[PDB]
């Protein structure tokens, strides 16, 4: 466990780093990237227990600055980069301490955003002013914003399908979009009663799992449309956070 | 089809589908009077606008 | 409970339903825990919490 | 003072009924400064004015983290010696609970009261 | 227990230092697993007494 | 009409609109005729984001209601000999902040706001944003700017404008 920051935990992702003056050790530590509330990115290393291989550094490798609050974090797939968001988006690189390359609409802010998994440079961001934004690193541009009804929360890709993602907008809707055209969302999700915090894919591409402010939830395929089981207990209070697992069984 | 949810989700769930179901018969009637509105598809219901 | 009228009368049917509904009338007449008190200082109103002048006088 | 006392206690009924987006009416500017202090602390979230030319409205988005909020009644006056038995007062923990004090800074929270080595006059708490 | 929980909360004691007062000796409390799940099944009307249960200072069983 | 409604001639850009005064009155069966009560008083210097800078002419408020109606109408004949600039037609007066909105509402009186926005954000600070209206803006969303960029130099507070669609 560590004691990260003082300010609430707005974000976390799991990455293996490149570094160029050396190669940490991924196989005997995994690496954590939290984003604080009070303008901080802290490194962690992770020492692990699935190599007899093996036999120090045992966390805090790097912090980064901030001059405004962070309200979520980013890790891509390939490169070792990751994103930041909050009240102003830019991309960070792990050997760079400065912010490498800052982005905005105009003066707008973020509470979450997330990688894809196929093609990998296209970084989706949910905006705070109803609006879901798009971008591709390789074009080192933002693409369009499509505005919606009332603001999303989470957003999460397609592994199989990497054009398609799923959008979890505050009233009870999930909404299954694709990147091709905006206007035509493929398929909605209306089977909650509250305000959706989270989505999350199968890693089979098949099945979405989500959770709402009420406590509560829900599994649906992908075609369906409608929400094939609730899980609920009175132990559990407003789910924040959901995923699946990496086999898609848990 | 049956699951037991709890009725804080059932309570709100009956008064959420009186009020949609009070929506859907109240663009009917409209959708009666008027001659052609636009038949917007529930997968576009959900947008203001893009770019 | 429901009324007692010509329809239950003839059927016999008061041995077999308890027209008092038990389940409901209980869960009705128990009244519900109300929230756990904690600033025991003064009255709950419209205006927050007020205290009297007494209590303000005691604790300067 | 009136528009003090109507404001918070229909929030704190809203976290009760849980409803994500709330109003507000009247608007002043004292509730204006106080209404980020949970912002800052992390209790609430973001937050509008709509204003129309009478008074204002206040749009509130919610999400969770507020037990309950409340102002005090009457007016109370305090001495930088007396906060911490103010907290034995009208507070539950001693760790979180949060009490609020305008001074010549203004509407501030109370542990930094000490650390500017300021009094004020205190209106409300959040616990 | 719980009852012993929720009437802290509303005397205005907390469990660490407020156990010093009455026993006098040396002293840290347990709270089972099996307790802390039904004393958080009270639900929302009694998370600031769940919050000052979990607790470093509170050990665990 | 070459040095008499100037109010400080000798600097620089007043010359420039004392000119502009010049072909502006042989129109005479109307344009000479609205500008009997006209005097403007000085100039200031705006840049903006681009290479393209910002001019600003200001009038003591002797007939500002008149003025407002000659705004309008002066707007077409002016970008003919000040291609690539924009002009806006201001003044100055001596709570402050309560000031502060009304020169804001003769800045943007073409086309005047409907609505006023601000954010207090999680990083502590202030966005605000202003709402504008939806009557020909085929102009304003390449000149936006410049009523973005005139404000912060005259006060410094950053704003935001943002049409309705």
């Amino acid at each position: 466990s560590f004691k990260a920051h003082y300010g609430l935990v707005t974000g976390l992702c799991v990455t293996q780093p490149r570094f160029h003056d050396k190669k940490p050790d991924l196989k005997s530590q995994n690496f954590m990237l939290s984003c604080s509330d009070d303008k901080t990115v802290k490194l962690w290393s992770i020492n692990v227990d699935d190599y007899s291989n093996k036999n120090n550094e045992e966390g805090l490798i790097r912090t980064f600055d901030g001059e405004s609050a962070f309200q979520g974090i980013d890790s891509h797939r390939e490169n070792s980069t990751f994103a930041t968001g909050g009240a102003k988006i830019h991309l960070w690189d792990v050997n760079r301490l400065k912010p490498v390359s800052d982005l905005s609409w105009g003066a707008d802010n973020i509470t979450s955003l997330k990688f894809n998994q196929n093609e990998t440079d296209i970084l989706a961001s949910t905006g705070s002013d109803n609006s879901i934004v798009l971008y591709d690193l390789r074009t080192n541009s933002p693409t369009q914003k499509i505005v919606q009804t009332m603001r999303t929360n989470a957003i999460c890709w397609n592994p199989m399908e990497a054009f398609n993602f799923v959008t979890a907008n505050e009233d009870h809707n999930a909404y299954y979009y694709d990147m091709r055209n905006l206007s035509r969302s493929l398929n909605v999700f209306k089977d909650h009663v509250s305000a959706v915090m989270d989505v999350d894919f199968s890693p089979t591409g098949d099945e979405i799992v989500t959770g709402s402010y009420d406590k509560s939830i829900r599994i649906y395929k992908t075609n369906h449309g409608h929400s094939r089981e609730i899980y609920h207990t009175k132990r559990m209070q407003h789910v924040f956070q959901v995923k699946y697992s990496m086999d898609s069984k848990y | 089809r049956h699951r037991h949810v709890p009725q804080v989700i059932k309570k709100a769930q009956e008064i959420k589908n009186i009020e949609l179901s009070s929506i859907k018969r109240r663009e009917a009637n409209e959708r009666r009077t008027r001659k052609d509105m636009p038949y917007i598809s529930e997968r576009k219901k959900q947008i203001v606008g893009t770019v | 409970q429901f009324r007692k009228i010509e329809s239950t009368y003839k059927k016999d049917i008061e041995r077999r339903i308890g027209g008092s509904i038990k389940a409901r009338d209980k869960e009705k007449a128990t009244k519900r825990e109300r929230g756990l008190k904690i600033s025991s200082v003064g009255r709950s109103t419209r205006n927050g919490l007020i205290v009297s002048k007494r209590d303000i006088a005691r604790i300067s | 003072s009136s528009v003090l006392a109507d404001a918070l206690n229909a929030i704190n009924n809203a976290e009760k009924t849980g409803k994500r987006q709330v109003l507000i009416r009247p608007s002043s500017k004292v509730i204006i400064k106080f209404l980020q202090v949970m912002q800052k602390h992390g209790y609430i979230g973001e937050f509008e004015y709509i204003d129309d030319h009478r008074s204002g409205k206040i749009v509130v988005q919610l999400n969770g983290r507020l037990n309950k909020c409340g102002v005090i009644s009457p007016r109370f006056n305090v001495k930088i010696g007396d906060i911490e038995k103010w907290t034995a007062n009208l507070l539950p923990a001693r760790q979180f609970g949060y009490v609020i004090l305008t001074t010549s800074a203004g509407i501030m929270d109370h542990e930094e009261a000490r650390r500017k080595h300021v009094s004020g006059k205190i209106l409300g708490f959040v616990y | 227990d719980t009852n012993f929980i929720n009437f802290s909360i509303q005397k205005k004691v907390d469990i660490v230092r407020g156990m010093m007062d009455c026993l006098l000796a040396k002293c840290n409390p347990l709270i089972t697993d099996c307790v802390m799940a039904e004393l958080e099944k009270l639900g929302p009307k009694y998370r600031i007494a769940l919050k000052l249960a979990r607790d470093p200072r509170i050990k665990r069983l | 009409p070459q040095a008499k409604i100037l109010s400080q001639a000798p600097t620089e850009l007043e010359l420039q609109v004392a000119q502009a005064f010049v072909e502006l009155e042989n129109s005479s069966p109307e344009l000479k005729a609205e500008l009997r009560p006209l005097q403007f008083k000085s100039i200031r210097e705006i840049d903006v984001a681009g290479g393209k800078k910002a001019l600003a002419i200001f009038v003591p408020v002797p007939s500002l209601a008149g003025f407002h109606k000659v705004q309008t109408k002066l707007t077409r004949e002016l970008e003919k000999k000040f291609q690539d600039r924009h002009v806006i037609f201001l003044a100055e007066r001596r709570t402050l902040t309560a000031v502060h909105d009304k020169i804001l509402e003769d800045l943007v009186f073409p086309t005047e706001i409907v609505g006023k926005r601000v954010r207090y954000l999680v990083g502590g600070n202030k966005i605000q944003k202003v709402l504008l209206d939806s009557k020909d803006v085929q102009q304003i969303d390449y000149k936006l700017e410049s009523f973005q960029a005139v404000y912060n130099k005259l006060t410094g507070k950053q704003i935001v404008f943002e049409i309705p669609s």
